[PDB]
């Protein structure tokens, strides 16, 4: 029970869904085909989460591929696990992405808005319980940012009472591979607040001095970068459809976590991270998959956790341990660093233990903190917006699509309270 | 001719009865199977055929938990109409386990205890295995309290809460699931105990001397104490106790009820050696400061009414003499207008050993209950851990959008803050 | 405040398609003024076939035509909108509150 | 017994009569030359509905086969299951089509007429219990509406107590293969709600998309279309000579459906429709062959069901199935379309399930709506007759027959009642 | 010396009679060919040789179901003079299977019958098995249940009439085949027991867990009941009913004649097991709103006369054990006139099992006639399923053009009508 639909929309978010369906299926033990060759009956015990069966005993995913042009779908298609699909899932339109998002919702959102949610409402209607909506896009482009900022604002038009979870890869600081993603997140920031749950502010500068320090590589491609999100990605979701001793899922994983109904940005962490050959010095104890977590160089979030504080972190823990080892760490780690945390949020680490690791460790750690510490990611896009703005330079494009002047005042003041609330609730005291 | 039927609300009062009915079958020879090779009628309404199954209903709204029982080693025990699931869970939200999920099966429920009471003419008590920290397991108990006193009323009411510690705890709304808990079932609960997570982490590495403990081991010892609270009905003793006679001698007002368990001699496999472990000797272990599985000073306050519950080769004699010890002790006050306050029974059975668990293999063992002074310090604590998340208002917007005012929330609190004076309301002299 | 429970199961459940266009384009700006006040329920004609019959706020009034007001004994049943499903979902529940939205009558 | 007559008029008739006898024959087993092959003795326990047992154990077809030029007859006989038929009811005329109502029924429908029902009467003494009389025609041509018009008003005058059901091919909206079948039409439409039980009103431009979108095939020949049609036609009658659990007939398929005298217009619909390779995706369960009949995509009928109500509802399944899924599903479709439903009709789901599949399949349904729907196709028709008869364009070749203008009036003045029934009998409450 | 015959009008009358007669064959050790390797002669005339041919007339106007027979395992048993066929159905008209086409076979269906009650010297009752669906089934019996009470009139003619159901039905014009049969029948029908397609499929999902039932299940269900009620005549028991006996007990008036059946215990094969179906725990499973095969909510009504057929092993103490506990029952409440409403027939055969049921071998079972009152709101459903469909003159047509009036429409529904004025009749309480 419990079923999860995984809608994927834009080029980043259909190529992490090319590699999020190869870590699945290798937990579950699943071939190219759609069969079953696993060695634990574990497995397909709760299956159904992320699968309908189909005749012959093969299990197809459940997900939604959208695009606006059949560019990057032709690329999932024809590499690997891309004929496990459904192919009537592969949604796609004509007129190219656009870099736009007065495009990928006033131009070619309003076209193919139905084709998706009448493939939405049939996957749903093969669901006995259904649990929540699992969305794969990110901030930077005019696809996974126009479209991908559609669907939340016309599912829970359909879905109120369910949990939309996103997974966003967020701007970098010192690299900017789109002149105009200063005005693509504020223009999304604006369509998170009102109807999602949870969004993995996920960046890709800390992403790759994770990749160069700790795991000490040399040439970092998207399939190693992809390769790293998706274990957290996954990592969320395991207390779901695997059996623990101290359970979570989605909505434990909402009233633990969520303190304001707009303060949801969360950023992920993992462990162990190791080296390849670096792997004979370092002890495999739970002392120390929590000592590489709670340092500042695992976040792949680029922002320093020292510079503000946390309000409610969580750390999945998984494999085979103990919960003294587990809470004895959680009790030390809050001591050593108890001026990083808030005042009035006492008792402040809601905590998951599962029992399978990953195929070829012993144990994992996936780390989901919540921080004050993203008020200069917010200081840093709103300006970048602002130097933007005096000018209003690119702004005979997005007008030329029928926008108004004052609907950029009014995503700017929308993100106003939300820079100041970061600041608001850091020194409140009682 | 004297029945105790037992019902598993949550996931940790169930995963504490995957351990207690291990016990039981240990205890009378019963396989998993509910074969064996007029004691054991107090839980096992037995069939004309081989099979004696359980008086248990295990209900949890999440579907996770109760897989693992329906593929276990006790699969084929239980009656599989018993075993009651649902889709989504509470997830740590009252009104998720009292507005929205909880009206769902109660009436799979209730209708499931109403075919198990007819097969009991001499229906005895309840024991509701339940922890504070969920939504589930402090949602659905206070919806289930209220429904069972209107079919019964007068019938006892046992429950067994996994207190939240003092300062490890895995959830962040659980100062808020126990003040809403308290509120509901204070007016109709019979005697609460309150067991600590983290004073057992305590007995593990001390008394025991392990570094790893699981919760396989962390329910062991909650096993012991929740089978000798019921070892009098199940054998026959020089001195014998009901379960209708501990809500006499234990709750002196009927706001306090709520007492901490503690279980003695708890040694390890090496240090079964060394030592003699006497009648006189483990009662001194008994009230330790160290020794009480809920983290609080007990030399912070006092005792308004203990329990002594033996069991194994016991003297009646030394009974007598090793409490004659105690009362002329230093440390130990009780209060006032106490004059003694002791309850001992004493059983014949030895505390049986459990298969891979670490507990050394003693001739007697004692469960102590004590309805003691100076917990409501650690009630004071579950106030200023929710004052100052009512101040700031956090965490209410998931609360009010499933069916819960907000004007329950400080009227509850001055209920809590009304328990909180009857603790030193006891504690003074009221002299002449 | 349950706008959207009751706004999704207008067009997809009791008024769809393209036959009561008309229909079920009138109860929007007859709510519009409305839905300050905090719930709103629907009278369906069978629990069985669910058609839409007459729309309610929650003080229970009548503002598009049954009966003006309701009392709690000619009530069948108490149903909730299955969001998931887009079905409709029985209670135990014989009072009102939040969970109830979609309740039937007798005869 | 319950014998039935398999009459066949027009071009269009004529080549589904070539594969009607195709996808029968294959069910009974029956070879090109005219005996039996099959393994179970279930085909030749009714195998005399349509057949006759000729001398050396040979089973011919009771097919009576009507033109007015012998080309296409000759087509037919040249052709596979030709030589199958009885030569002596090869019954064709010398003028040609004549693409003329005018000519089929005033002109060469008056010589041919009395030399076909001599070889009807030669059909039906050979039968001891006449069910009635399936006739293969289209409203589009002149041959398939002259003389497909005019047995109706010449077998029912000799069986006034059958039931008499057309095959009709219905003209589309947006392509037109015919100037005058605005008037082949009304000038049919007139005689078919005279002296007819139902009609099962067949489009061609929905024909075309379902061969596009749901087989997804990419050049639709006439021999996959008319292998669509026909595979619809067989069962209906296949409760009628197999046996099911829940048994219906030509007459449970009259009562049941047919609620006013001149309200029996059908549009029938089909599942499994797979793909060639999609077949490996969905689950072959009653309650998916039941959620892919109930959409708007498969209903060969070129008109919208979400448009107008529908007032009885067939379903007609076949394979072996149980009665608990029909019965909830046949539930659970009429919760979520109940305001395509009319009120004044309680229970309106007709239900039949036979216990024989088609060869090579494990289940199959056969759809047999009634809806309002088709108010816009008569819509559609009737107002091509009115542009057409203003200017008074193509009346010289009627009018040149002998045909009077107020006949053509009297016919528009027979659909001016039909359009309004559709229009009354769907806003009409109680 | 006591014999009752058997009719099997319709299609759903004929498929459930070939889940009775396979059932008697397995009672007395019959074979399908009649070979069998003493009180079997309620149902068998014997011949000299070793053949058992059944008391059983299957009309049918359709050829179709009849070559099942003709064809199957039991194609040996039944006299081929029996089996009677025609060309041309009904077809769901009651004016074709009551004036134009069932006017045919009549004068072959009632002589078959005069030369079935010359082998009977003690000639006992009639069972026609039909349904209420088509009018086929609830349109011939209408005509036969006229005919056989002009043959005799003083002999006793029990139903078994399929009722449709409030949820699903596979008809069209189903509310006008029942109106119909209702007034043609009234005056000359016994007692006619009510059997819903619905209940069948929740005691086969809930009690049973079979998630696919096929109408081979549906009718092995009703299978049972037939069985019960002439379990009397067939064996020896304790306190034995015979068919003149039930018209008295359960028949208050001559209009409120029809009882609804109750079957326990319905178990899986694996829930055989962890519980023991006493006697007083199985007849409170007769008298839940879960295990009734009419679908009704029997709390919404009374009950004027049950009555409880229990069979197999079965002490009468405890039968009065059993029934002493739920007259004083809260929710249970009978009429104030009748003081006390039960008529128990207690006999001597377990509830034989057919190989391939799904239903588990219990020692002991009931099968419980009751007469309700509440039943009655399902009688006004189908006037409302008549009134909606009769404003517009719906279907109609095919009536009138086979030999039926518009005046005898409005007639029989005031006639129903008359028969809904008849159960508010009983709910008063003539006081004083
Ligand atoms: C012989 C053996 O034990 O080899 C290991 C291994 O040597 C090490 C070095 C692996 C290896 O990881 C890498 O080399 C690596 C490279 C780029 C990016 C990230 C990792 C391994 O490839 C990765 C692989 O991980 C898995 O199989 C997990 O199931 C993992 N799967 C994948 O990431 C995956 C890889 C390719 C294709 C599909 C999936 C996973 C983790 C989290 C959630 C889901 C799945 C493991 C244990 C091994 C190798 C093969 C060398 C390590 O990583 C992981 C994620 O396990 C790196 O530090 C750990 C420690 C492991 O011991
Ligand atoms: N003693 C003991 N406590 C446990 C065990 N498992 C969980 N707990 C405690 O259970 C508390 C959390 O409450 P749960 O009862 O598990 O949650 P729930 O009521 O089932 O509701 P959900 O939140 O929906 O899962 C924590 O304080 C844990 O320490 C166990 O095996 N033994
Ligand atoms: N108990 C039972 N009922 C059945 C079975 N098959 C069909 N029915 C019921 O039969 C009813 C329809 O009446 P039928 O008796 O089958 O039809 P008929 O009397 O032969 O009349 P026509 O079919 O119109 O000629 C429906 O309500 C079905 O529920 C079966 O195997 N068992
Ligand atoms: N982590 C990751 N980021 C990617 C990948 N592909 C593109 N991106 C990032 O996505 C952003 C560009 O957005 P993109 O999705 O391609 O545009 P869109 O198709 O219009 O949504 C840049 O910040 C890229 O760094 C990928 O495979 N992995
Ligand atoms: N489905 C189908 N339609 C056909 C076929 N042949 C012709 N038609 C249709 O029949 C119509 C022309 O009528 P036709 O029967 O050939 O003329 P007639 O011989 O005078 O009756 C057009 O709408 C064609 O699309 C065929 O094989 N299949
Ligand atoms: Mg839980
Ligand atoms: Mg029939």
């Amino acid at each position: 029970m419990r079923e999860i639909v995984h809608i994927q929309a834009g080029q980043c978010g259909n190529q992490i869904g090319a590699k999020f369906w190869e870590v699945i299926s290798d937990e579950h033990g699943i071939d190219p085909t759609g069969t079953y060759h696993g060695d634990s009956d574990l497995q397909l015990d709760r299956i159904s989460v992320y699968y309908n069966e189909a005749t012959g005993g093969k299990y197809v995913p459940r997900a939604i591929l959208v695009d606006l042009e059949p560019g990057t779908m032709d690329s999932v298609r024809s590499g690997p696990f891309g004929q496990i699909f459904r192919p009537d899932n592969f949604v796609f339109g004509q007129s190219g992405a656009g870099n736009n998002w007065a495009k990928g919702h006033y131009t070619e959102g309003a076209e193919l808005v139905d084709s998706v949610l009448d493939v939405v409402r049939k996957e749903a209607e093969s669901c006995d319980c259904l649990q929540g909506f699992q969305l794969t896009h990110s901030l930077g482009g005019g696809t996974g940012s126009g479209m991908g900022t559609l669907l939340i604002s016309k599912i829970r038009e359909e879905y109120p009472d369910r949990i939309m979870n996103t997974f966003s890869v967020v701007p970098s600081p010192k690299v900017s591979d789109t002149v105009v993603e200063p005005y693509n997140a504020t223009l999304s920031v604006h369509q998170l607040v009102e109807n999602t749950d949870e969004t993995y502010c996920i960046d890709n500068e800390a992403l790759y001095d994770i990749c160069f320090r700790t795991l000490k590589l040399t040439t970092p491609t998207y399939g190693d970068l992809n390769h790293l999100v998706s274990a957290t990605m996954s990592g969320v979701t395991t207390c779901l459809r695997f059996p623990g001793q101290l359970n979570a899922d989605l909505r434990k994983l909402a009233v633990n976590m969520v303190p304001f109904p707009r303060l949801h940005f969360f950023m992920p962490g993992f462990a162990p991270l190791t080296s390849r050959g670096s792997q004979q010095y370092r002890a495999l104890t739970v002392p120390e998959l929590t000592q590489q977590v709670f340092d500042a160089k695992n976040m792949m979030a680029a922002c320093d956790p020292r510079h503000g504080r946390y309000l409610t972190v969580a750390a999945v823990f998984r494999g085979r341990m103990s919960m003294k080892e587990v809470d004895e760490q959680m009790l030390n780690v809050q001591n050593k660093n108890s001026s990083y945390f808030v005042e009035w949020i006492p008792n402040n680490v809601k905590t998951a233990v599962c029992d399978i690791p990953p195929r070829g460790l012993k144990m994992a750690v996936t780390f989901i903190g919540n921080s004050t510490a993203i008020q200069e990611l917010f200081k840093r896009i709103s300006e970048q917006f602002t130097a933007m703005f005096r000018r209003k330079a690119f702004l005979h494009w997005y007008t030329g699509e029928g926008m108004d002047e004052m609907e950029f005042t009014e995503a700017e003041s929308n993100m106003n309270d939300l820079v100041s609330e970061y600041q608001q609730y850091q020194d409140a005291t009682a | 001719m004297r029945e105790c039927i037992s019902i598993h609300v949550g996931q940790a009062g169930v995963q504490i009865g995957n351990a207690c009915w291990e016990l039981y079958c240990l205890e009378h020879g019963i396989q998993p199977d509910g074969q064996m090779p007029d004691s054991f009628n107090t839980f096992f309404s037995e069939t004309g055929a081989g099979k004696h199954v359980p008086r248990a209903v295990f209900v949890d709204l999440e579907p996770t938990v109760i897989d693992e029982v329906r593929t276990g080693t006790y699969r084929q025990l239980f009656h599989p109409e018993q075993l009651i699931t649902g889709k989504e869970d509470a997830a740590n939200n009252y009104a998720r386990g009292h507005y929205t999920i909880g009206k769902e099966i109660i009436d799979l429920v209730l209708d499931r205890i109403r075919k198990l009471a007819d097969q009991c003419t001499g229906l005895q008590g309840f024991l509701v295995f339940h922890s504070f920290g969920g939504g589930t397991g402090s949602g659905f108990t206070s919806l289930l309290m209220e429904r069972l006193s209107v079919d019964y009323g007068k019938k006892s009411k046992l429950e067994f809460s996994i207190y939240p510690a003092p300062q490890v705890s895995t959830a962040v709304v659980e100062p808020y699931n126990s003040i809403l808990t308290t509120h509901t079932t204070l007016e109709h609960s019979d005697c609460a105990f309150m067991v600590d997570n983290e004073a057992i982490y305590d007995i593990c590495r001390r008394n025991l001397d392990i570094e790893r403990p699981t919760y396989t081991n962390l329910n062991r010892l909650i096993s012991q104490i929740v089978s000798s609270i019921t070892a009098s009905l199940r054998f026959d003793g020089a001195l014998n106790v009901d379960l209708t006679e501990f809500q006499t001698n234990l709750v002196p007002y009927p706001r306090i009820h709520f007492p901490l368990a503690t279980y003695a001699p708890v040694i390890s496999a090496e240090k079964a050696y060394h030592e003699q472990l006497s009648v006189a000797e483990i009662t001194n272990a008994c009230f330790e400061p160290a020794n009480q599985m809920v983290k609080c000073d007990p030399r912070h306050g006092k005792y308004m009414a203990c329990c002594l519950l033996y069991r194994g080769d016991v003297v009646p004699k030394d009974v007598n003499a090793a409490i004659a010890t105690i009362k002329t002790k230093r440390s130990i006050q009780f209060v006032d207008w106490c004059p003694t306050g002791f309850k001992v029974g004493i059983n014949y059975q030895p505390p049986t050993v459990v298969p891979g668990g670490d507990l050394a293999k003693v001739q007697r063992a004692v469960c102590m209950l004590s309805n003691t002074t100076a917990i409501a310090e650690a009630w004071a604590r579950l106030d200023h851990k929710f004052d100052l998340m009512y101040a700031k208002r956090a965490f209410v917007h998931w609360y009010v959008g499933e069916g819960m005012e907000e004007g329950e929330f400080s009227e509850a609190r001055e209920d809590m803050a009304a328990l909180e004076k009857d603790y030193e309301e006891v504690g003074v002299d009221s002299v002449e | 405040t349950n706008k959207l429970l009751i706004k999704n199961a207008l067009i997809h459940l009791t008024l769809a398609g393209e036959v009561n266009k008309k229909e079920r384009e009138d109860v929007f700006e007859a709510m519009k003024e409305y839905e300050d006040t905090n719930q709103m329920i629907i009278l369906v004609r069978e629990v069985n076939v669910p058609a839409f019959r007459a729309l309610y706020v929650v003080v229970v009034k009548k503002i598009i035509g049954g009966p003006k007001f309701l009392t709690e004994d000619v009530v069948d049943v108490f149903c909730r909108y299955d969001s998931g499903g887009k079905k409709l979902s029985k209670l135990s529940s014989r009072t009102f509150g939040v969970t109830t939205d979609v309740v039937v009558l007798k005869s």
